[PDB]
Order: structure tokens, then C-alpha cells, then sequence
DNA sequence: ATCGATGTATATATCTGACACGTGCCTGGAGACTAGGGAGTAATCCCCTTGGCGGTTAAAACGCGGGGGACAGCGCGTACGTGCGTTTAAGCGGTGCTAGAGCTGTCTAC
DNA sequence: TAGACAGCTCTAGCACCGCTTAAACGCACGTACGCGCTGTCCCCCGCGTTTTAACCGCCAAGGGGATTACTCCCTAGTCTCCAGGCACGTGTCAGATATATACATCGAT
């Protein structure tokens, strides 16, 4: 009888596949236990949030299939993953309907 | 091998238990997987330099925490740091 | 040997460019001015997306040749490869 | 007949293209760039088309984050038309030129 | 508190003059003082978090470089 | 009467003077008190070395004296020589800093 | 035993090869490290090294000081564009900034 | 105690300032800018390699990788005179032991 | 105001291709035992950071004249926006081909 | 032992034709917007005076950062195995296209 890593860290990502990545990643030359763990909850976590946004704006967009437009949407409009990728290009994501005051007409 | 390495089925089922209605395109998938492939190398890289600067020779749950607290956004490091431990603490439990 | 498609980037894509940068009115010399930024950016990245064919021996730029060329200056691009 | 007042249907075309996802540059001209550039460096070069797209998305995403910081300086101008100057000056502030 | 008054009104117009700046508005000042304060707190936050991870009490120049060009600026002379 | 200057002779000359020198132009202890001021909010009790505080100063300097050029370059970008907050504003904003 | 001679004199390079190929080693670069790649680093660390030192030397000059201070490193660093491309990101501790002062700040006539 | 040894790199940056100024001084807050600017470079190109070694599933870094680092980041005719003077230095380092 | 054009939002039907699911597979993950050394902890030391006092002088702060520059108002013209006819080549589809990316095997320099 | 090399496959990139047509181009036309000009007035510079605290030096102390020594336990190392995970297969459904219709927004009047 053999168990997954994920399901006794409670994790839906690959424990297993983070510490063969990590330990051929040449970061370190040990691994701790705890650590693909960590980084596992971390990456979906991430995912999570992100999966969540698109959701949300694929439901403004009223879609059940989430597009890269709704990706678009859910990076350049929350705060906080707005800043983490700040550096970053979505590709056919589009911008954000934003139009400048002064062009607007009187 | 033909076979790849991919975080596939892990995102669509992240997505399934988040919203349990929705479909993926697979231009959004591959963009999925870029998210989720270079955000690794970037909290693994800190870790690296983290370990790297204290002259320690293992990756703990301690480097990626201090990564975490780093790179993420507050909120996002915030929760993170708390159900990242909350998963360590379950696998440890369970061993 | 292909020459002159800097012309073949048009007046009407330059302007849907500036649409969608949210630009309302254009000048006459901002279509050139572009053409000459596409340049240097195109220039750039492709040179260093050559460099990274060179380092592998191939005779084929790959898309991860230029998802590699744009991580190296900091403007990542996203659904080609990680 | 009717004719639309200047400026209206440029926002018109800023709304339609925002909300928009597809490439504004033409495919076929912008391959033929490509190739005219890559020429440069190395002779007989082969390109898969998922390079050229990826090129072609990276070159409009950071030419409409030009325009973008382009009309912010100019209506910082306290204008609407955009000057090449204004080009120039988010250009040397943005740390490239 | 007053620490960031402390970064004085002739030291913002000093170092817009090093800036190369002719003529200086009296929100400047002001202006500055929040640009360098929000700047300080972004260093100094992952400073603090180098040093947090080192289970140290004092803040090193190590620490400073490394978060530093973490931020992207980085500074020769001082470490790493 | 008094020798009196006109309005932007003395400010170019001690730009002058202030582009040729490199001395820091902050007051070390204002400055010092500003920065344990901000630590005192992620962690009490911290103590710091002098090199350190000096390397922060140094780097907050350089940043904002980048920040000065580019505010000035677009305060005459507008027809201008006065700045306003407003040039500052635009400047982070292109350079992604808001 | 023959008579024990350097990496770097071997290779004609001031940089010690044997300590840029351990630092290599113990970096975590790599797992197996090439003969001619800390040669070759250490050749490339030298000729930049050469580089920026001899125009530090040339402001020193321009300055009339026979010890380089941190002032002639950023002066030799920003008046060489591509230099100054390398380093852009790169703040240097108390050399200063270029004496620049842009047209429109002079006094007209 | 005995203090631990502490390395740098500024007998070889004094000795390279010698062969291109044989009479130009150094200060102390000089030799630990250019230490801070060797290593940062350092890292710089051998983290370019390490990728580079990444990317194309090789597990041995040579002066391939490294020239194309050099390649990479350096501007052109930087990275030119650089490849030429790693060049020579490999190639008589060969001829040698 | 106000109507009329006029594009958009909304609702319904046809379709299709893209993805949601199933199968097989295999290899990647997990289970079990091993060594060992790295990291943790305790003991040690000292330094350097902190804290204080003194003075003292340079800088900061303050007052104020004033000028000049920021900015509102106006004129203007022209350049760019908007519309129309033309045409150009972008585009799609099909066909041809072959360079070459990819994989496997060998082995020997490394 | 890996990577340099050879060799084989067969993928895919290039190349081409031809028709279509929507996109681009050329051009008319007027006006809105850039820009020049003017006036204003304020508010920032310049400089003197006053204030103040930044600075240096000098000392004291203690604490914590670095060091040393010891240990154990945690992670690599190795192996068997087996089930997770991953091309391929499949089909159906979400979205695109098309049509009618309501609805707000622009613009001439």
C-alpha cells in the first residue's frame, strides 16, 4: 500500500514532483523533508487565487471556459497579483478597458 | 520519452474544487502551466540565494518561508506562510 | 534576402496600437518613431533568441529560444512554453 | 450626409480595442520583418511559427505599454494629440533609451 | 514620527539640485518625503526579513545588498 | 544696495557644485532615526550596523536623485521648470512604480 | 612530482583560475564544470576588470589624482555607453552623477 | 580567537591595475567596488551559463556556455572583445597543461 | 428637446471543434533500511552597537522682498480626423518538398 | 559518463499558386487642437537673521555575533514496486455564427 505525499500534506500539488524538481533544480545540495511540502502549498495557493479571478471574470463574461482575456482580467485587476506581475506579458489577454478623463468628451 | 511533464491535471483539478462548473482553454492551460513553472523557479531561486547566504547546505521550510515573506505580496505571503505550515504540520502528523 | 517590411507594418496597425494603448489622437511622425522602437525591441530580442539557437547548435529559432530571449530582459511573455 | 465629430470614433476604436483580444499588426508582414531582421545574424535561418507569434505578441504588448505611457506624458502635456517627444521622454524615463 | 520631517527641506532641495532640478514647488518636499518613505519601507521590509531568517538581532550591510538588488538596485562596495 | 543674485544663478551654480561633489546630502542622524523609525514596525528591538545604514542612505540617494532627473526631464517635457508633485507622480508611473 | 605551476600563469591571467573553478563548483551551476570554463571566466573577468580600470585610471588623470576613488569609477563607468549599459541598474557608493545640466535650465542673452 | 580568512579579489585587481597603470593608486572603498563588481559579474555569467546548461539538458558547464553568456548579456562589442580574449586564454591554456 | 441614425445588448437556432472523459501504460512515486553529517544546542568571548554628555558650529529654520514663471485667456491654422473610392496584399486553402529537429546508438574524451 | 558523433526518421518549415476580400491606401475637407502670444500674479528664489541640532569626541557597557565543541537526527543513498500520471482515443458540448429585436447614444435640427 502505497500514499501519496499530497494528501498527507493535505495538498492537491505534486509533493513528490516539487522534491525531484527541486533536487535536480541544483539549488541546494540537501533537501529538507517539509520543504516541497511548503512549496507545494505555496504554488497552489497561488493557483487557487488566480483559478478563482478567472472564474470571476469569466462570469462577468458570463463563459463556463475560462480564456486568457479572463487571465487578463483577473492579474491587471487585483492589487496585489498586479504586483507580482508587474514584469509579465499575458499572450491574447488584452488590456484594461481604461480610458483617460481628459478624453472622454465634454 | 514522449511523454511530458506538466502540471495538468493538478491545475484542473485546483480549478474543479474552486468552481466546479467551469471548463479551461487550452491557451489559458499552457498559460497555467507558465505560471505556475517560472513562479517556481523564482521562490526555488531565493530559496537557493536564502541558503546560499547563511552558508547552509539544505533547503527547510524556513528559506522558502523567508522567500515567500520576500517575493509575495503581503496578503499573499501572509496566507501562504499560515497554510503552507498548516500543510507542513498535517504532513508531519500524519508522517 | 528580405528587405524593406518595416513598411509592410502599417499605418492602420500602428494606429489599432495606439487604440488599444488607449491613445486618442496621433501625430505624423509617431508612425516612424514606432517603426524605429519595433527596431531596437525586435533587434534585441531576436539577437539574443539567435544567440540561444547558436549555444544549441540549431538552425531553427524556437518559440522557447524566444520565451528564453524575453526572460533574459525581464519582459516575460506567457503561453509558450515555461 | 452624416460625418462624426473628431475624436468620437477614436475612442470608439480605444473601447473596441481594449475590450478586445486579437493581434493588430498583420501576420504576414511582420514574419517578413522577422526574417528581414533575423537575416542579420545568421544566414538561412527556419522559424517555427509559434516563435513568430510569441514575437509578435511580446513586440504589441510592449508597443501599446508604449502608447500607454506615451498619451499618460502627453495628456501630462496638457494635450491629447502625442508628440515623438513624448515617445522620447517615457522612453529615457522607462530606463531604454 | 518627526524622523521623516527630520530629512529636511534644504536636503530635499540639495539633492533635487544634485538632480539637476531648477525650480522646486513647496509639495515637493512633501511629495519626497512620502516617495522615500514608502522606498524605506520596501528596503528596510525585506532587509529585516533577511535578517529574520538569519535569527539575528542586528541588521547587516550584507543583508542591505541582498535585499537591494532583490529590489533590482543593486550596490557595489558593501557586500556580496 | 546689497549684491543680490538673479533667481537661477545661485540654483545652477550649486548645481554645479552638487553634480561635480559626492558628499551625501541627508543629515546621517535624521536620517538614521527615520530608518529605525521604519524597522521599528517589522521587528522590535533591532539593532543596526553603521555600514548598513550608510549603504541604505547611499541607495536611497542615488534612487531619488534618478527620480529628480526624471522628474525634471518631464516638468520641461510639459514646457516647464518649476515641479510639481504631479511630475513626480508620472515619472513612478512610467517607471511602474504606482 | 614535477614543480607546481598555476591555472592562471599556464593561461596567461592575473585572475586565479583554481578559485573562480571552485567557486564555480561550490555555486551550484552545475553538477560537472568544463577545463576551459573558469579559464575562459577568468579571461572575460580580467579584460572587463582591464577595461574599467584603465578608464578609472584615465579620469584619474582627468582629475590629477594617482589613486582612483569611487568618484573616477562612476565617471569611468557612465562615459562609456556601453559600460554604462551593463551597469544601468547599478548604483555606485559615492561617485557621484555626471555633471549634466540640460539647455533650456541656462541663461539666455 | 584567530580571525577566519576573508577573500577577495584585490591583489588580482591591484596586479591587472598595475599592467594598465603601472603608477595609478587604488583606494580601499575602490578595491571593494570593483570586488563587489567581479563578483556580481561573476554570478552574473555563471548563472547565464547555469540556465543556458538548463536549457539545452547538459550537465557539464565549458566555455561554451559561458561564451554564450557572454554572448547574452554583454553589449556587443564587449561580449566581441571578451569572447576574442577568453578565446586566446583557452585556447593557450590548452597548448599548456 | 428630439428624432433618426446607429451601434450594441439580448434572445434564439445551427453547428463544430475543442475539451472533458476514458484507456492503457509505465515510470515515477512511495515504502523500507541504510549511513552520516549537518544542523542544532551549549559554552565562550568580545566587540560594536548602543547610550550618554559636551560643545559648537554648521545647518536648519525663518522673514521677506520680488520677479519671473506658472498659468489663464485668446487667436489661429494646420494637421489630423473623418469620409470615399480604389486596390493591394493579407489571408485561406491546397500542394510540394526537404531541411532538419528529433531520437538512438557508440564511445571515448573527460 | 556524458557528450560528441553518426545515423536514421519523419516532422515541419518553407515555398508556391490562386482566389477572395477586407484591409490598406490615396485623397477630399473641414475643424479641432497644437502653438504662439499676452497678461497676470503669485510664489518661489535670494539673502539676512535667528535658531538648533547635527556632529564629533569621548566613554561605558552589554549583548549578541561570531566562535568552538558535541550530538543526534534528519536527509541522502539504495532498492523494489506499484500506482500515479501521462499520449491516445472519443464524443459531446460550449462557443461561434447567424438572425431578429430592443435600446441607448450620438448628432443634426
Amino acid at each position: 500500500k502505497a500514499k501519496t505525499r499530497s494528501s498527507r500534506a493535505g495538498l492537491q500539488f505534486p509533493v513528490g514532483r516539487v522534491h525531484r524538481l527541486l533536487r535536480k533544480g541544483n539549488y541546494a545540495e540537501r533537501v529538507g523533508a517539509g520543504a516541497p511540502v511548503y512549496l507545494a502549498a505555496v504554488l497552489e495557493y497561488l493557483t487557487a487565487e488566480i483559478l478563482e479571478l478567472a472564474g470571476n471574470a469569466a462570469r462577468d463574461n458570463k463563459k463556463t471556459r475560462i480564456i486568457p482575456r479572463h487571465l487578463q482580467l483577473a492579474v491587471r485587476n487585483d492589487e496585489e497579483l498586479n504586483k507580482l506581475l508587474g514584469r509579465v506579458t499575458i499572450a491574447q489577454g488584452g488590456v484594461l478597458p481604461n480610458i483617460q478623463s481628459v478624453l472622454l468628451p465634454k | 520519452k514522449t511523454r511530458k511533464e506538466s502540471y495538468a491535471i493538478y491545475v484542473y483539478k485546483v480549478l474543479k474544487q474552486v468552481h466546479p462548473d467551469t471548463g479551461i482553454s487550452s491557451k489559458a492551460m499552457s498559460i497555467m502551466n507558465s505560471f505556475v513553472n517560472d513562479v517556481f523557479e523564482r521562490i526555488a531561486g531565493e530559496a537557493s540565494r536564502l541558503a546560499h547566504y547563511n552558508k547552509r547546505s539544505t533547503i527547510t521550510s524556513r528559506e522558502i518561508q523567508t522567500a515567500v515573506r520576500l517575493l509575495l505580496p503581503g496578503e499573499l505571503a501572509k496566507h501562504a506562510v499560515s497554510e503552507g505550515t498548516k500543510a507542513v504540520t498535517k504532513y508531519t502528523s500524519a508522517k | 534576402v528580405l528587405r524593406d517590411n518595416i513598411q509592410g507594418i502599417t499605418k492602420p496597425a500602428i494606429r489599432r496600437l495606439a487604440r488599444r494603448g488607449g491613445v486618442k489622437r496621433i501625430s505624423g511622425l509617431i508612425y516612424e518613431e514606432t517603426r524605429g522602437v519595433l527596431k531596437v525591441f525586435l533587434e534585441n530580442v531576436i539577437r539574443d533568441a539567435v544567440t540561444y539557437t547558436e549555444h544549441a547548435k540549431r538552425k531553427t529559432v524556437t518559440a522557447m529560444d524566444v520565451v528564453y530571449a524575453l526572460k533574459r530582459q525581464g519582459r516575460t511573455l506567457y503561453g509558450f512554453g515555461g | 450626409p452624416h460625418r462624426y465629430r473628431p475624436g468620437t470614433v477614436a475612442l470608439r476604436e480605444i473601447r473596441r480595442y481594449q475590450k478586445s483580444t486579437e493581434l493588430l499588426i498583420r501576420k504576414l508582414p511582420f514574419q517578413r520583418l522577422v526574417r528581414e531582421i533575423a537575416q542579420d545574424f545568421k544566414t538561412d535561418l527556419r522559424f517555427q511559427s509559434s516563435a513568430v507569434m510569441a514575437l509578435q505578441e511580446a513586440s504589441e504588448a510592449y508597443l501599446v505599454a508604449l502608447f500607454e505611457d506615451t498619451n499618460l506624458a502627453a495628456i501630462h502635456a496638457k494635450r491629447v494629440t502625442i508628440m515623438p517627444k513624448d515617445i522620447q521622454l517615457a522612453r529615457r524615463i522607462r530606463g531604454e533609451r
